[PDB]
DNA sequence: AAGAGTATGGGTG
DNA sequence: CCCATACTCTT
């Protein structure tokens, strides 16, 4: 955008971007948990192997 | 859509926050769900037995 | 291991410089950092200043000192034009700690160098500083000769001479 | 009362500097537009904390106030964050959203 | 001019030169007690002559020109 | 402190290309840089990119279609201004994007710029086989055929490259003295 | 913490620190590298002079302000003369010319 | 009460805060089940059983 | 009688 | 830790 456009469209391309993307991850409900830490099954006989 | 099994890209909040480069590394990811590894002694020298 | 002095002294000085430019990015590529080359030219251009002259020719120098290389170029193109024959001269590379030192002003090389050295071959030496450097300036609170200022200063240069 | 509406129009476009300690690269020294606020914190625009270095886990800035007509054209024209969008390292952007955009 | 400088630059070709261009013409509207070129829309003498610049209507040489018409108009006054 | 000094002088900047894999392509070592010399294209004589020209994006890629690997700038070490440099052998101001304009003090942005990654540092502490599908090229070689059939290159100084389909160095190596070269030059593998 | 104006050093004449003597902050030697590699002359010269240790160019620079007129006339730091004082009381002569 | 970013976890590798969370929220329903047992009277020993 | 080498001192962080 | 200088053994 700032190689074809110029400057200010590039400024206010930014703001849009900063806020849409806020809103947006604001929206989604993107959380963490211990869960989503999944071990793999072949870890024990691997380290067994090895 | 026609009741078969695929395959996508998963949803996984970690992976999902790795992949997009707004957090993390692959081995930080490797620290938390796979073994640490092998650690270095004051030194320099590596300890033979991993964590 | 190749040495610097060396490779300016039998390659020339474009080896030398693409020498250094290309050992200090391979140090900092690695860590994934991006520097443009030309902040590292001007840093090696500002470590080749001193000339030594290897003949003396038509001008008024010895053929063993180490002078300013542009102090040189000016006499050699002044003898030049009135017809004479000029100064031979091999370049000189030093480091920017060295480099720094030889600076022609007491007042910036008190700034950061050991004061009292500085202060006592001044005053045996009876120097004059004409303040033409950023740091001279920022010492007496005029402005810099650079950016904005940079005009006033000329019209300084307008009006002195 | 009038006080506070004779602020209001003496910081209407005058620009002012925030810094923050250590200064590496002359980006850590920029022109903005003041809004007033309540309380006793200054708010960060989140696209220029790379500049800065900064998070919001306890560091502090300091402002200065540019007084005569030179001084705020050239915080105008030459030091706002608006002109500061390439890096003079290397001429990348700088202003690029990171985490949760 | 109130949130980027970029045709002011490309006007004047310097940032450096336009700034002092601009102190110059913001300098006159504030305490020379002149009257700006453009309509005035609540704003600072520097923003003013910042959208003066940009608009092709000050310059240095245009700040000149005046300056001497003024002069010599004084000169024929005077007597 | 000046806008020219007219001189021709210049160095030569090719990619960065380090063994077998490719480092630093030519694109993003001539990107705002004044030719010092005009660009021929390599099949022909006639002049592609003129002298003294700013490379800007629009000239990168006209380049990059031609396949052009040596390209000619101008660098503030070989200026001939005294007391300062001229804008034509500094270049684009990235910062902004132009050309540099005069009174800019480029030597506290130069050091600004290399000291401040500085945090990033740490400060506590036998045979030549090619890749890629392409020609075999050999530079300061003195080849001779021993009597067991090895083709033994007597040369210490001998530069191997990878000639690509487009004229460029795929890979470099190094050939140390006494190797026996499977084949000649200008062979293709 | 914040300051306009207040009391001075009586031997450097320039602000205090800290937030107890209703102090200053410090312009250090990285803060005027960048404002040199900006090209702020103006604001450079400002901050050197008429902001900590240029004693008529202090009261110039508040009753022009006070009376709308955004303009300054700098002079010549107060640390200067100190150390031009100091450099003398060693028995060396220092003096400016012209 | 608080609401805490996410994207502060898996860089830092301090996962106790997760399970802290966790177990303080089990704490929480077991002492919400006691307040609701005597908000309503109830005998001793259902209590004492709990 | 020069010339290369070693012990001592200054300024720096 | 790095560089400059006075004193000592060698060709
Ligand atoms: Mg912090
Ligand atoms: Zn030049």
């Amino acid at each position: 955008c700032y190689r074809i456009l110029g400057l200010k469209p590039t400024v206010i391309f930014a703001d849009q971007i900063m806020y849409t993307g806020f809103a947006y991850a604001a929206r989604s409900g993107a959380s963490v948990g211990i869960d989503d830490m999944v071990i793999p099954e072949k870890k024990h006989e691997i380290i067994s192997e090895a | 859509r026609d009741g078969q099994e695929e395959k996508q890209v998963s949803f996984n909040s970690i992976y999902m926050m790795a992949d997009s480069g707004a957090r993390g590394s692959a081995a930080q990811i490797r620290q938390l769900a796979g073994m640490r590894g092998l650690m270095a002694k004051p030194d320099g020298s590596i300890i033979e037995t991993p964590i | 291991p190749e040495a610097p002095h060396d490779i300016l002294r039998l390659r020339g000085v474009h080896a030398v410089t693409r020498y250094i430019v290309n050992e200090v990015q391979d140090v900092y590529r690695l860590q994934g950092v991006k520097i443009n080359d030309k902040h590292i030219e001007v840093i090696v251009r500002q470590m080749l200043r001193k000339a030594t002259i290897v003949n003396a020719g038509s001008s008024d120098f010895l053929e063993g000192e180490q002078v300013e290389y542009s102090r040189v170029k000016i006499a050699n193109r002044e003898l030049e034009a009135n017809g004479k024959v000029g100064a031979t001269y091999s370049r000189d590379l030093l480091g920017i700690t060295k480099a720094s030192l030889a600076t022609e002003s007491f007042i910036s090389a008190a700034s950061f160098q050991e004061t009292t050295r500085v202060l006592t071959e001044a005053a045996v030496a009876g120097k004059r500083d004409e303040l033409r450097g950023l740091k001279e300036n920022v010492i007496v609170g005029r402005l810099i000769p650079a950016g904005t200022g940079y005009a006033y200063h000329q019209d300084r240069m307008r009006r002195r001479a | 009362a009038v006080v506070w509406d004779i602020l209001d129009e003496v910081i209407r476009e005058h620009p002012v500097l925030l810094n923050r300690a250590p200064t590496l690269h002359r980006l850590g020294i920029q022109a903005f537009e003041p809004v007033l606020i309540e309380g006793k914190a200054i708010q960060l625009h989140p696209l220029v904390c790379a500049a800065y270095n900064a998070d919001f886990d306890g560091d502090q800035m300091a402002v200065h106030v540019p007084l005569t007509l030179e001084a705020q054209l050239e915080a105008r024209a030459l030091m706002m964050s608006t002109n500061n969008i390439l890096s003079p390292a290397n001429g990348e952007p700088i202003i690029v959203p990171s985490q949760d955009v | 001019a109130r949130v980027t400088v970029q045709d002011a630059v490309e006007k004047i070709g310097n940032r450096f030169d336009l700034v002092l261009v601009a102190a110059r013409r913001a300098r006159q509207m504030q305490v020379g007690g002149k009257d700006p070129l453009v309509p005035e829309e609540n704003d600072k003498t520097t923003v003013i002559a910042l959208r003066e610049i940009e608009e092709g209507l000050i310059n240095n040489q245009i700040l000149d020109v005046r300056e001497r018409q003024e002069q010599q108009e004084q000169e024929a006054a005077e007597l | 402190t000046e806008d020219d000094c007219g001189t021709h002088e210049g160095i030569m900047m090719t990619p960065v290309i380090e063994g077998g894999d490719v480092k630093e392509p030519l694109r993003d070592r001539v990107l705002g840089r004044v030719t010092a010399e005009d660009v021929l294209k390599p099949g022909t004589a006639d002049i592609l990119v003129p002298r003294n020209t700013l490379l800007h994006e629009q000239w990168c890629d006209l380049l990059e279609e031609n396949s052009v690997d040596a390209v000619k700038v101008r660098s503030v070490v070989s200026c001939d201004t005294d007391f300062g440099v001229c804008a034509h052998c500094y270049g684009r101001d990235l910062a902004r994007g132009h050309i540099i304009n005069k009174g800019e003090a480029i030597g506290v942005i130069a050091a600004q710029s290399i000291g401040e990654p500085g945090t990033q540092l740490t400060m506590r502490t036998s045979s030549i086989q090619v890749k890629n599908k392409g020609s075999i090229k050999l530079s300061n070689v003195k080849s001779v055929v021993n009597s067991s059939g090895k083709l033994v290159i007597t040369s210490r100084n001998t530069e191997l490259k990878l000639i690509d389909e487009f004229g460029r160095t795929k890979e470099s190596y190094k050939v140390p003295y006494g190797a026996v070269l499977a084949k000649g030059d200008g062979e293709q593998v | 913490h914040a300051r306009s104006t207040g009391s001075y050093s009586l031997v450097t004449q320039q602000p205090l620190g800290g937030k107890a003597q209703f102090g200053g902050q410090r312009f250090g030697e990285m803060e005027v590298w960048a404002l040199e590699a900006y090209g702020a002359a103006y604001t450079l010269q400002e901050m050197l002079t008429v902001k900590s240790d240029d004693v008529n160019g202090r009261t110039k620079m508040y009753k022009n302000i006070v009376d709308g007129n955004h303009q300054m006339e700098p002079g010549m730091p107060e640390s200067f003369n100190v150390l031009l004082k100091e450099i003398r009381s060693l028995g060396i002569n220092i003096e400016l010319e012209d | 009460d608080i609401v805490l970013n996410p994207l502060g976890v898996p860089s830092r590798m301090n996962i106790g805060q997760i399970l802290e969370t966790h177990l303080g929220m089990a704490a929480k329903g077991i002492g919400d089940k006691i307040n609701a047992m005597l908000k309503q009277q109830q005998e001793v020993a259902k209590l004492r059983e709990f």
